[PDB]
């Protein structure tokens, strides 16, 4: 039993970017609820730029604000700040940050009629993923382990805030 | 370039996502 991927990953990315672009104008599609499907990819992509955000506040602006204190640069510095920490900590949040950073900037550039930049960003992303993050992706089996990473959100006993039952007094 | 800055978004994102 060897299931093959019908659509290319770039098509999914385009669907995600396109969806986000449509979501801010006219919601087109449906509401996936009760009905387990064999497509965790689209769900994972959605969660990649919706999970942490819904438990954050407005990462799309906050993350760019809290890190806007130090003199940065253009897009060449945005996606580069994600890879910066990737070099010394390929944690799940780094993979998510790398994807959301590119997706957000690309979606914005698409609306700004800057496909030229989008193509460059995507080109660099693919190159990086098949060069420096090649072994990492090979270890994670692509998005294999990622599917189990976004399974929950409140379940964490590493550094999660100790409140209520745990630490009531402080 | 700026690992300190990268670490900021990293740690903040990691903690916030998994319920800060």
């Amino acid at each position: 039993a060897t299931p093959a991927s019908a659509p290319d990953t770039r098509a999914l990315v385009a669907d995600f970017v396109g969806y986000k672009l449509r979501q801010k104008g006219y919601v087109c599609g449906a509401g996936p609820g009760e009905g387990p499907a064999a497509d965790p990819l689209h769900q994972a992509m959605r969660a990649a730029g919706d999970e942490f955000e819904t438990r954050f506040r407005r990462t799309f602006s906050d993350l760019a604000a809290q890190l806007h204190v130090t003199p940065g640069s253009a897009q060449q510095r945005f996606t580069q700040v994600s890879d910066e920490l990737f070099q010394g900590g390929p944690n799940w949040g780094r993979l998510v940050a790398f994807f959301v950073f590119g997706a957000a900037l690309c979606a914005e550039s698409v609306n700004k009629e800057m496909e030229v930049l989008v193509g460059q960003v995507q080109e660099w992303m693919v190159a990086y993923l098949e060069t420096r993050l090649a072994d990492w992706i090979h270890s994670s089996g692509g998005w294999a382990e990622f599917t189990a990473l976004y399974g929950d959100g409140a379940l964490e006993e590493a550094r999660r805030l100790r409140e209520g039952n745990w630490a009531s007094v402080r | 370039i700026i690992k300190n800055i990268a670490r900021h978004l990293a740690q903040v994102g990691d903690s916030m996502d998994r319920s800060i």
